[PDB]
């Protein structure tokens, strides 16, 4: 029963001292084992499963999702699933931020925050487009779902979807090379970065930004 | 009770969807 | 450095969890897989090569590795090896020491102490004894092996011990006629009773006098009314 | 910087120990 409670807390708090980073996590090969039992034990625990999720988790899959340390999974479910939990992780960042270097930080959280969601929608959206055949279901439900904001470019987007392979590669290819993955990549690790910041400083997380803090004091 | 997933003793809630999904992206890296 | 010490010491307080029994702790299908991670993850780390091994982790080795039981069997389940057997009464060894030390530092504290003590004793002897049986059925007899684990965990019974290397220099039919014998008339089943009975009344004496947590509780509650 | 075994980052020590001892157990048992 509650046995079950203390030891699925416990795998849960020792998932918190493998993830929780300075930087960004990473499976490295001598952690692999560990990890994998330690998310299959919480992930089959019947306890855990109306359990709220802590936040270092959802980062810890952002960080991992996208390497933020061709690697990246462009699958719909999958990427649908990250960009849902990069949205916990931004509304915990906003209802903590709620309770002048405050609001510089929160702006730019903000910022950086719709940048990326755009940047993981668009190559999503870039993914549908490289398919033979293209999914017309899946990709106009996953544009209404997540690009809802950047409207236009996904207007664009649904109209090239019209075109067959070739004209759809060339866009995407060129469109590609224009804004480069590399950007989001640091966009994104830039808003995980800002967002554990925010959290330590203010809202009393430990996400080890006490070696960033003395950096930022030092003027530099 | 009431959740008919819980009567059941099937996997379910956040902490299963985050373990598919992290199994996915490893399936994925390993022959990459 | 610091950072795989704080993660090795979290496993380690994962391990504790799990291992900790208010009964007697056995691998269940379900936690194998953590289980053996977690045990592996500290065997390869760095941070716990010169780390004494916290009590709880003995306990739990001892009581997987003789299968032992309270209430109830099993054809079998212990590992008759000379290099594990002679690593279990160390560990075995250090649960008594670990249990005498922290007895020097109510009314039943010496009874507690005294009756561990029989137990230990016994329960180490049998280990010996069953170890023996194991070489002597043996064919050819380890003769380097067998006498090597009589010397390190047969100085206390040099009288039985004589009669163990005389019986070896037979041949098989007779060591296994007094095998037999011997098992017949004190059979494992006294053992898994004596070990058992050890473990319990450690952790009894442990958690009541030496401020541990080995759950229980509810002996502790009856020993009051 | 006393030990050869830490130097060259070998594993040793108990929980090594266990681990192996451990190990032993769990083939034992699975072929029984
Ligand atoms: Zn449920
Ligand atoms: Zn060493």
């Amino acid at each position: 029963g509650s046995n079950e409670k203390i030891r699925s807390q416990s795998v849960l708090n020792t998932l918190e001292t493998f993830f929780i980073k300075e930087n960004h996590y990473d499976m490295q090969r001598e952690e692999s084992s560990i990890v994998n039992a330690c998310l299959r034990y919480l992930g089959y625990s019947k306890s855990m499963c109306h359990e709220k999720m802590p936040i270092f988790m959802d980062i810890a899959f952002i960080e991992y999702c996208f390497n933020l340390s061709q690697q990246i999974l462009w699958e719909y479910s999958l990427i649908s699933n990250a960009l849902e939990r990069l949205e916990n992780i931004e509304l915990e960042r906003q209802n903590c931020m709620r309770e002048l270097n405050k609001e510089t930080l929160n702006n730019e959280a903000l910022k950086l925050y719709s940048c990326a969601k755009a940047g993981i929608c668009r190559w999503m959206a870039f993914h549908f487009l490289e398919q033979e055949p293209i999914d017309h279901i899946n990709f106009t439900k996953f544009l209404q779902d997540w690009g809802s904001h950047n409207e236009k470019e996904m207007e664009a987007l649904q109209r090239l979807s019209k075109h067959k392979i070739r004209k759809r590669l060339i866009y995407v290819s060129q469109h590609k090379k224009k804004m480069p993955w590399s950007k989001f990549n640091s966009v994104l690790s830039r808003y995980i970065q800002c967002t554990k910041l925010q959290l330590e400083v203010f809202c009393d997380y430990d996400f080890k930004q006490r070696e960033i803090v003395k950096m930022l004091t030092s003027n530099i | 009770e009431a959740c008919e997933m819980c009567r059941l003793g099937l996997p379910h809630g956040s902490f299963f969807e985050l373990l598919r999904d992290w199994k996915k992206i490893e399936e994925f890296r390993n022959k990459s």
